[PDB]
């Protein structure tokens, strides 16, 4: 895909074609969770929802996955599209924090949609209280005139309102940290909330104001270096205390997750902070786990 | 086809279009994009 090219020169019916193809698979998996959770008990929407997990996923996995390697999407975000975007969002983090013998069988599935998503989409969605600051917020976009004229609940909390907010989310994952609780309790939060922190942090770095001073709190989003450090740390702590139980390829798999994190980190830190990494990979001599 | 499929009549009139299809274009597809990476990339950043 090029969307910059398309959308910058292009004919209104292909932009009106990727705009159909966006609210399809948008309403595709909206139907699919609902006819889920309508789905207590074991065709059509069966097939739908084998469908959804075999090709609407990988699809809008991928493309999000370009359109984050090619630090895309502010462009590409017009009409209706924050209106998808923030819909999908919802309904994929609500299967992920959901419990059902369907989930457990895709729930990685969904993991690597979900942290392409967060990464592509152009605006700070996991802030909230200070993201008017972004002109390329459909608030800033839609003025009140066109507030009215499409429905939409007008308060972004209101919008995404099962969704939490990153400092709730950093505490409670340092919770769990410290109280070490094993992933099968409470498989959903360590499979989705951390590919959120991953992509989230990882693309607002340089949208935070440690790499820009200048036009300080004028900022779309506040980050910190600290941030970074403290969740990289309650990730290898994780991985710590349950490498000895439970193992799993998703300890595998967040490995290549953080992978970002450990090259966005600086190496000062590096040294004597994954120097416990490689020794504490290696304690467990007698085991044969994959680990990295 | 989607229209015939609820006619008990599984028969395809165009199945010689279809296999055509899935086992030439499809693939043609593949293979061509997968050696056009860059070409189709172009974003006037002299990209080869």
């Amino acid at each position: 895909l090029d969307a910059r090219t398309v959308m910058k020169t292009g004919l209104e019916s292909v932009k009106s074609a990727l705009r159909a193809f966006l609210d399809n698979a948008a309403e595709d998996l909206e139907k699919t969770m609902e006819n889920l959770k309508q789905g207590q008990f074991t065709k059509g929407v069966t097939q739908i929802i084998n469908y959804t997990t075999v090709a609407l996923l990988p699809m809008l996995s991928s493309l999000f996955e370009h359109i984050g390697q090619h630090q895309f999407g502010e462009d590409l975000i017009l009409e209706d599209v924050q209106v998808s975007c923030y819909r999908i969002l919802t309904s994929l983090y609500a299967l992920g924090t959901s419990k059902s013998i369907y989930v457990e069988r895709q729930r990685s599935a969904l993991g690597e949609c979900l942290a392409a998503f967060a990464g592509a989409f152009p605006v700070a969605f996991l802030e909230t209280h200070l993201d008017k600051h972004n002109i390329y917020s459909i608030y800033n976009t839609k003025s009140s005139r066109e507030r009215a004229a499409l429905s939409l609940p007008t308060n972004v909390e209101d919008v995404c309102p099962n969704i939490p907010s990153l400092e709730k989310l950093m505490e409670e994952i340092v919770e769990l940290a410290e109280s070490g609780i094993r992933y099968t309790q409470m498989p959903h939060v360590m499979e989705v909330i951390l590919p959120m922190l991953c992509s989230y942090m990882s693309r607002w770095w340089e949208h935070g104001p440690e790499n820009n001073p200048e036009r300080a709190e004028m900022c779309c989003t506040a980050l910190n270096s600290e941030h970074m450090n403290t969740l990289l740390g309650n990730i290898l702590k994780i991985i710590y205390n349950n490498l000895g139980i439970d193992e799993g390829a998703w300890m595998k798999r967040l490995a290549v997750f953080s992978q970002p994190i450990i090259n966005k980190v600086k190496p000062q830190l590096l040294k004597t902070h994954f120097l416990p990494l490689m020794e504490k990979l290696k304690k467990k001599a007698a085991t044969v786990v994959s680990e990295e | 086809f989607d229209g015939g499929s609820r006619g008990k009549g599984e028969h395809f009139p165009y199945e010689q279009e279809i296999k055509f299809f899935a086992k030439v274009v499809l693939p043609l597809i593949d293979q061509y994009f997968k050696n056009h990476r860059l070409y189709f990339l172009s974003a006037a950043s002299r990209p080869l």
